[PDB]
């Protein structure tokens, strides 16, 4: 067999809320300055994917992977085929780590995602510190991240390894309102919606209201394209072919506010999976936006 | 034809580089006094280009009614960075003023 | 109360070839009716129209902007901040009737691209597809900036348009064009000497003249030079701030960098709020009258 891993959240030496608001702010201030990445979408979307990919490596059976170890900094899971394009989100965070050497890799990569969602007018995602950097061989094998060419059954089974129910996966998938797919990264070209740098419920509205036709692209992979120039991955489209998933997609499309409460909790859970928080651990930090600071 | 509306043209499109009176200093262009009835590259004191003193023509009303459309077409390789006035009415009014102001 | 998307739709069957013609018609008229505002031409008022139609945008709810061409309606047209633009509108009107198919938004914005290009300025990539939207989508008066404020306000204002410090200072360089008229804005005088030639003169003047705060007949304060130039309190803000000043100095030294940065920012300003599909054409780089031998 093999004994499960236990990861205890150890807060950085002498740091508190005020010190982390400074990190949020440095990431937030740089999201404004480097406003031209990927034809004006900005670095916001690539950071949400980064937060999710470093966390989605998790296996609830032996507590391997997850955001804790900050193992994205290593060769093995860097150059992981499923992580192609995230190197841009990494070198965005690299000078923010120079200004704050004290913060752990897991805490930075996860804060990058929480910040990006907030600055792109999304809900407040409560965030906690404590992720400690682990050695080079605590790095998970390539292959733990999901396939885009599958169905509702794969999508269910995959997310069960991450301890997510039908409602939490449909909620998490709504982050696809942000950014785009790039051909040289994953074999799919195009955006899921119009407003791809402002967190909305556009994903569900587009998935329900548009006309979609399955067709192979230039990389010879099949995707669902609309006459409007939008796109859906087979896994994204199979949030509607499945009757249970369709009912949750319908309710999030009808009420953006429910999607916002449910996204927050699920997004926090994703970044917090596999981490045991001691009794004395600080409460989840809710950060103020640059707009809420007058900065 | 207006020397009065021709004054506005000179102030707007030329004065930032040219003086019209005698004893007027050379800025990013020579003083325009002694223009009508004189050769190209004439004004004593400026360092002209090997293209403009060499065009060698007399400066009269109608020949410069043509240089005024394109300063680069009628004179190649010059340092006169002006795209020229294309209209005839406006060229007519600048030329009218010029014969007054550039002599007395 | 919110959630709007504005998809660009090329005016039915129109190509690049059609759009170069409407550019040329605006350029040939700038050459024709160049008597206006004491021989400055319509060039500067057209750059300003392009900005005032676009500068009403709000990133929060995606309202306002260039798309709707809502300047054709009385609320936006009679806007006290839009005083003086009627001259630029009336100039573009005969061109709108020679090319009825072009949308108001596309014409107003193209008029700004034409102006800057024909003024010996940088090439501005422009995209078609702005659709005229109905009367009820006209933004309320007061979305445009005030001129009597500081660097704090200028920084805060432009965030509503997603403009960073480098983009706002680049956009403010358009003030090398035209002048302020007391009867319109409550301010009087030019910013430079060649106010019909697109250069980096704005920043050079700002850094090199002796500016003195004086009050005009409209009772507003403005910075005046004894060289006959002026600077709005918001234009002076750019040297009263260390971040803004660093960029003003950078542009005053290199024009080709300012040109490069202005194109990018001006195109952004005119394209804000508009979603361009895949079955959409690449930005058009229009040839100037000079390059077509006209
Ligand atoms: C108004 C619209 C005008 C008029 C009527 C003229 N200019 Fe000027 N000019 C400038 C330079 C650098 C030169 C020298 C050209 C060279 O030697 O290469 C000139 C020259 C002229 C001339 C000819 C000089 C000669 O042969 O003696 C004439 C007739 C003349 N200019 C008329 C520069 C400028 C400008 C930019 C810096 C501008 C604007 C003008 N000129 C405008 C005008
Ligand atoms: N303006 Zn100004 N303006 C601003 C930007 C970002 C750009 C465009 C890219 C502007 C361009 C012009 C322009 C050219 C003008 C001259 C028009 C003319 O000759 O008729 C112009 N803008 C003018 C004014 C102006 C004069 C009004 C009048 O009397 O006609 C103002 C009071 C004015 C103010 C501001 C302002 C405040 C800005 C931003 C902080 C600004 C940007 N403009
Ligand atoms: C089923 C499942 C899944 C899948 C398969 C996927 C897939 C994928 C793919 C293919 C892509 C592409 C890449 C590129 O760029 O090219 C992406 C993107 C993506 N993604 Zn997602 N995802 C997912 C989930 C998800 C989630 C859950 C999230 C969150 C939280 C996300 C977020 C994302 C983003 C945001 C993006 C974009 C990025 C950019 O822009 O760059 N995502 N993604």
């Amino acid at each position: 067999i093999t004994t499960p891993l236990v990861h205890v959240a150890s807060v950085e030496k002498g740091r508190s809320y005020e010190d982390f608001q400074k990190v949020y702010n440095a990431i937030a201030l740089k999201l404004r300055e480097d406003d031209e990445y990927d034809n004006y979408i900005g670095y916001g979307p690539v950071l949400v994917r980064l937060a999710w990919h470093i966390s989605g490596t998790w296996d609830k059976h032996d507590n391997t992977g997850g955001s804790y170890g900050g193992t994205y900094r290593f060769k093995k899971e860097f150059n992981d085929p499923s992580n192609a394009g995230l190197q841009n989100g990494f070198k965005f965070l690299e000078p923010i780590h120079k200004e704050f050497p004290w913060i752990s890799s897991g805490d930075l990569f996860s804060l990058g995602g929480v910040t990006a969602v907030q600055e792109m007018q999304g809900p407040k995602i409560p965030w906690r510190c404590g992720r400690v950097d682990t050695p080079e061989d605590t790095t998970p094998d390539n292959g733990r991240l999901p396939d885009a060419d599958k169905d509702a059954g794969y999508v269910r089974t995959f997310f069960q390894r991450l301890n997510m129910n039908d409602r939490e996966v449909v909620a998490l998938m709504g982050a696809h309102a942000l950014g785009k797919t790039h051909l040289k990264n994953s074999g799919y070209e195009g955006p899921w919606g119009a407003a791809n740098n402002v967190f909305t419920n556009e994903f569900y509205l587009n998935l329900l209201n548009e006309d979609w036709k399955l067709e192979k692209n230039d990389a010879n992979n099949e995707q669902w394209d609309s006459k409007s120039g939008y796109m859906m991955l087979p896994t994204d489209y199979s949030l509607i072919q499945d009757p249970k998933y369709l009912s949750i997609v319908k309710e999030y499309a009808n009420d953006q506010d429910k999607f916002f409460k449910d996204f927050s909790k699920a997004f926090e859970k994703l970044l917090e999976n596999g981490i045991t928080f001691p009794k004395d651990a600080p409460s989840p930090f809710i950060f103020k936006t640059l707009e809420e600071q007058g900065l | 034809g207006d020397v009065e509306k021709g004054k506005k043209i000179f102030v707007q499109k030329c004065a930032q580089c040219h003086t019209v009176e005698k004893g007027g200093k050379h800025k990013t262009g020579p003083n325009l006094h002694g223009l009508f009835g004189r050769k190209t590259g004439q004004a004593p004191g400026f360092t002209y280009t090997d293209a403009n003193k060499n065009k060698g023509i007399t400066w009269k009303e109608e020949t410069l009614m043509e240089y005024l459309e394109n300063p680069k077409k009628y004179i190649p390789g010059t340092k006169m960075i002006f795209a020229g006035i294309k209209k005839k009415t406006e060229r007519e009014d600048l030329i009218a003023y010029l014969k007054k102001a550039t002599n007395e």
